[PDB]
């Protein structure tokens, strides 16, 4: 994704922080907002697929 | 809220009373009969907006007196949501306790609404410039709404009851300037809880 | 490909159907028209004189069109045509075609787009040209993987007062051609008009309301004429104001008070009688069929458009006009496809054949794509045989085709405000509400049309009403003084003025931070 | 299971009615006409949203008579399943047993429905200072709906007769503070067999 | 078997309809437009499932007329086939004879289909606490189906004739408590010889 | 008789889908699966080549093919899948073309 | 038609004479197969060349830059059955996902790499009556030996799946039981099946092998 960002916008012109928190933490609090229900399966999964297509 | 808050009212005509027609079809129906029809309910009553008399008389008194109320007649005014006014009434997001109803006549269009011939007249020939035909509602005809405050306060019906007689002394309607809607008003209100139909 | 119904085309692009015109000429004929005419995803209104237009809401009623595409002053103009022709039929009470639930439901699926932009639908690339008919005339030029087709429409004239003279053309390769032949003496009526008031006499010009009174009030308007002017038509004075919203979309001197203020507009009926009483030019009639009673008193100079007829005013072209319209086109036409009586069609072919260009009077052209770069070193990754390339989608008239960058190399060898000045003004109109989302949304509606279509559209909302000084904006949201809520509406004018100018790729990276969804 | 309970709703409207349009072809092809268009079919009959006015009801009725109910109306607001307007209406578990009809006019939009001209009027100029256009159902018109309970209990009845109350008492549709869509209703109930349809 | 009876269903569409985007693909085009896409076809037609509404509206009937009718509605159900529906529309073991067709719409998306605003209300507030837009079928909407039955009995086509009038008191597809999926049935039946396409 | 191999390929043509099991008394999902299906619209291909032919065989082919456009191809066909139209287009060969 | 004067119509010719040439068909030609002469040509208003099914699925926009238009486009070409397509990023990442979901599929836990105990006499009886009332059937003593081939782990990974009674639902993922019985005893026998094919997972494999083929003769 790094290289084809460089050449789309090589090619382009050629014409013209996250918070720091520990993994057991992630773990706990995904755990309470599941039960919860503010973090859900379907949020998780959009989260999950949002993710795939980068930072 | 546990309780509402109904007040009846009852309004007399003591002059003559013109509220204009809004429907398109009904006034393009009434133009080559008159040139001014009052608005009309299908079933033959006549109807006369209510919220915005109270709203209008309210804001006018409490602008007067100081309290932080905000204009709602204003070109696209959007109400500010934190005067007495604007819970009353409505705000742009909340809407109003007070729903107020219509004010039904108890008669009918052949009972007290009259057609009748007003005049434009010059000033130095002393003769009709202009005549056109409208049509008011006759004196001593009697209107009825209802009031219904979902979450009722202290100084509820007081504030109507002060709206009501800013209408008596200027006017419902139209023609307010020239001598038409001045009113009376009968309140009977009371408490009812919401709970009331529940069998 | 190209069926021949009528006016009615329609094109069969293999993967659709588009249908360009469905106009009025028992109603069985009508009906073998509509139930030839089948399920059309398309029909795209050339312009609305009811010859062109008319018979599309009977396409609506019988779910025949799946969306109607059009200009969006012929869009207007065929909401005033379809509603005063219903009021016709019940005239002379004939079983009426639609009904106004189907004029109504025509407006449903409809769609604007305005000149120059091009839409894909159906693997077709539709764009819209000006043939100066009237408001919204559109020369239609559809691309398809058969073919290039333009449908001329009625290509106007070099009398034309209102729109450009030279009509606009499509800068590719046209293949097909479906040209029409229907096949300034203006001044004579700027003399007459102005002798026979000179006379103490009244003036009549009978014109049709539609593209025809206003060329004739123009000229009344340019030009002065001391004497005073009415307009005594019913749908005519809608469509003047109509003229005066939709002047965008006419000639780029007549881009910035039309018509100036002469014509006075008749409003009423009785105003319409007094007027035929008074003594004191009064345009009026259809073809002259109100306009009886003006007739009595202009019987008791009539001219036509003091028996008297003026040819200047005409809107239809002359073969001359047509013949340069096919000559200005940059690869001459496969064939003139001359449709539209026999005797102007057979002396346009001679000449036309005459000018070697064929003609039917009513070849595998195939627009392959072209790959030009090396295939040999692919790859397996998950049951499919790709490789990544970098390259350039040159899209070449005969064929599209693919190429790297050594043939990059080698072929090398309106108000402007700053892009972080438009952002901030936004951001600050949007903070005190004058810019909200619904704004911001209604704007990227009117600018996927155009831009045209937005700069009217800005221009309504930045109007203010001389009656009563309403600006159609939203008020800002604090304590500001009457000068500085005009400066933020100046503001907001010149803001989206400015962005007009841009792509739709930079107005929409600007915009969706403001309205997520625009 | 065995028996199912019809409830057949014929509501008169007593004061003019505007449920807005949804859908936004209707809305968009009609907003150079109209600014307020009324919710009406392909059939140009005016349709109305009526499940979720007697849920809105009868949970407001019995959250202010002290029965454990859900607030439903909040913002993703998941209903309990245990309350009894989640028994007629429904939760996210059960569907409701009231299956309940839009209420559709038994007239044309052309017999019915008006334009309208409502104004905003300043209160220190007393003058007009915005118009807009709406449609509305004109009064005496007349909407059925048919409230079909697949597993009817004795109380049902009685909670959808009482929200009918309380529907004439507030109002259905929008506008509601304005004096619109104020109606009546005439229940005719029905207990049918579930088997009656097989010969 | 040498006879077969075709069943041709035509349905209009009454009430509005909203049937549900089973294609993950599809949704997600389209859940960023409209939050409940309809269930429409490649060709642009609304598909509406049948055969399900077919078989639990005869379950549900003749579970309450006493006859011995598996519940196959039940999670993980296994049918018995012994049963009257369970020849219909078949069991574990053996394939119904019935075979129902999807009702698929003669007109397309764009002509039938319209895009939708629904909202969800404070009870305490009346204001909207959410929003979402839905996708609608529109009244009038002709929708066709056949019914193909191999070994063909006396009661096929009063039971499906049936369940089709308990459709039109029911519903179709999706959210039939609110009011959507009222429609009516037109039926046309013809005895065919399984040899007709023989020649 | 060849398969009917399609024109297209999955990403194409076949989408996943939510069927579903509803309860009738609380018209509440029952159960759910995911069953992968092939579009309206997409197109197959096959070829049936017979040798020393009879009269009656193109007859015989094409009734066939009439009677699956009536009651479907494939599987889930009491559901209304598996319904689909038939183009037939049919040639007379000699056995010896390929010789050359 | 193609031509290499004939009056009559030509539609393709194969080629300051030859313009007099070319002028001189009647009609004109649509395109003419011929450098400055092919420009020259074009200059009468006349079409030049100049001498699988590929298909660009690929969104629009379009710099006019030189004389010739260009819309620049890094993607990929994907070589298929009978024709030859070309895709951008997107496609290439939707495949990536799908691809990378099969990855981790596979090698899930420990495959091939904290028990209840009862006699074997109580596990024959135990699976021999969920058997008969369609709880163990023989899918899930299927999936059972395989996920017990894979470890015990994958085994009790298994186990803990089909008996997790979802709160949103619950309904654990079992076979429901064929017969009258009421709730809590369709509980107690989904926690019979709990109990005993954890009991089993502690057994060794020839002590599991030999009691599934008496009820899955084809493990
Ligand atoms: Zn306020
Ligand atoms: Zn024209
Ligand atoms: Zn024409
Ligand atoms: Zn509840
Ligand atoms: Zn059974």
């Amino acid at each position: 994704d790094m290289i084809w960002n460089e050449e789309y916008n090589k090619m382009r012109s050629q014409i013209v922080a996250l918070p720091d928190m520990s993994h057991d933490k992630i773990i706990e609090n995904i755990e309470y907002l599941f039960n919860i229900k503010i973090l859900s399966k379907n949020r998780i999964k959009e989260f999950w697929e949002e993710f795939c297509k980068g930072q | 809220a546990k309780t509402m808050k109904k007040i009846y009212v009852t309004m007399k005509t003591l002059s003559p009373l013109y509220t204009g027609e809004v429907r398109r079809e009904d006034k393009e129906a009434a133009q080559k009969r008159v040139n001014f029809p009052v608005r009309k309910t299908a079933t033959n009553k006549v109807l006369i907006p209510f919220k915005g008399a109270l709203r209008s008389a309210l804001e006018i008194m409490l602008k007067a007196k100081g309290e932080n109320v905000c204009d709602t007649g204003e070109s696209r005014a959007r109400p500010c949501g934190r005067c007495v006014t604007c819970s009353l009434f409505g705000s742009m997001g909340r809407a109003g306790r007070a729903s107020v109803d219509f004010l039904i006549s108890n008669d009918t269009k052949e009972q007290i609404v009259r057609e009748s011939t007003h005049l434009r007249i010059e000033r130095q020939t002393k003769s009709a410039s202009d005549t056109f035909k409208g049509e008011e509602v006759i004196e001593g005809a009697t209107f009825t709404a209802t009031i219904t405050i979902s979450n009722p306060q202290e100084k509820d019906l007081s504030l109507i009851q002060s709206a009501l007689k800013f209408i008596e002394e200027n006017g419902i309607g139209g023609w307010l300037n020239k001598g038409y809607g001045r009113v009376s008003f009968e309140v009977k209100s009371e408490d009812v809880a919401t709970d009331r139909f529940l069998k | 490909m190209i069926k021949f119904i009528g006016s009615a085309f329609l094109l069969e692009t293999g993967n659709a159907k588009i249908l360009i015109d469905c106009g009025i000429e028992n109603n069985e004929i009508i009906e073998k028209k509509i139930n030839e005419i089948g399920k059309a995803d398309i029909c795209i209104l050339t312009h609305a004189h009811l010859d062109h237009s008319g018979l599309v809401p009977l396409l609506v009623k019988k779910r025949k069109v799946n969306k109607i595409i059009s200009t969006p002053a012929t869009k207007e103009l065929c909401r005033l045509l379809f509603n005063d022709f219903q009021r016709i039929q019940e005239e002379n009470n004939d079983i009426p075609l639609y009904s106004y639930d189907d004029i109504e439901s025509s407006f449903e699926i409809w769609d604007e787009i305005d000149d120059r932009n091009t839409i894909e639908l159906f693997d077709t690339k539709i764009t819209f040209y000006n043939n100066s008919h009237i408001i919204g005339s559109v020369s239609v030029f559809i691309e398809t993987h058969n073919g290039n087709y333009l449908f001329s429409g009625d290509i106007g004239s070099k009398l034309q007062q209102l729109m450009d003279y030279p009509p606009d053309m499509p800068d590719g390769n046209v293949d097909y051609l479906i040209l029409e032949s229907t096949y300034s003496d203006r001044d004579r009526l700027l003399e007459i008009a102005k002798t026979t008031c000179e006379n103490g006499g009244k003036v009549l010009i009978p014109s049709f309301a539609i593209g025809r009174l206003q060329e004739v009030l123009y000229t009344f308007s340019n030009y002065n004429f001391n004497f005073p002017v009415y307009i005594d038509s019913p749908m005519g004075s809608k469509v003047t104001n109509l003229i005066k919203e939709y002047n965008i979309y006419l000639k780029k001197k007549l881009r910035r008070d039309l018509f100036n203020n002469k014509y006075i507009a008749i409003n009423t009926s009785n105003q319409s009688k007094e007027l035929s009483n008074s003594k004191e030019v009064i345009i009026s009639a259809s073809g002259m069929l109100r306009i009886l009673n003006h007739l009595e008193q202009i019987k008791n100079t009539l001219i036509f458009v003091r028996i008297e007829k003026l040819n200047s005013f005409s809107a239809h072209a002359d073969q001359d006009e047509l013949i340069d319209y096919i000559e200005r086109l940059k690869y001459t036409p496969y064939k003139v496809f001359l449709v539209h009586e026999k005797e102007q069609r057979e002396i346009l072919a001679k000449r036309i054949i005459s000018k070697k260009i064929r003609v039917e009077l009513p070849i595998l052209i195939e627009k392959k794509v072209v790959l030009n770069i090396n295939t040999d070193n692919m790859c397996n990754f998950a049951s499919y045989r790709l490789m990544p390339f970098s390259g350039f989608i040159v899209e070449k008239d005969d064929r599209i085709e693919i190429n790297d960058k050594n043939w990059f190399d080698m072929i090398w060898n309106l108000p402007d405000m700053s892009h972080d000045k438009i952002i901030e003004n936004i951001e600050y109109l949007f903070n005190i509400k004058i810019l909200s989302k619904n704004r911001i949304k209604e704007f990227w509606e009117e600018f996927c049309k155009g831009q045209k279509a937005a700069i009217k559209y800005i221009t309504q909302v930045h109007r203010k009403n001389p009656n009563t000084g309403r600006r159609n904006w939203n008020p800002p949201e604090g304590d500001f003084t009457d000068n500085e809520i005009e400066k933020l509406y100046e503001t907001a004018y010149n803001t989206l003025l400015s962005l007009i100018k841009y792509d739709k790729n930079k107005v929409y990276n600007i915009l969706i931070n403001f309205n997520p969804k625009l």
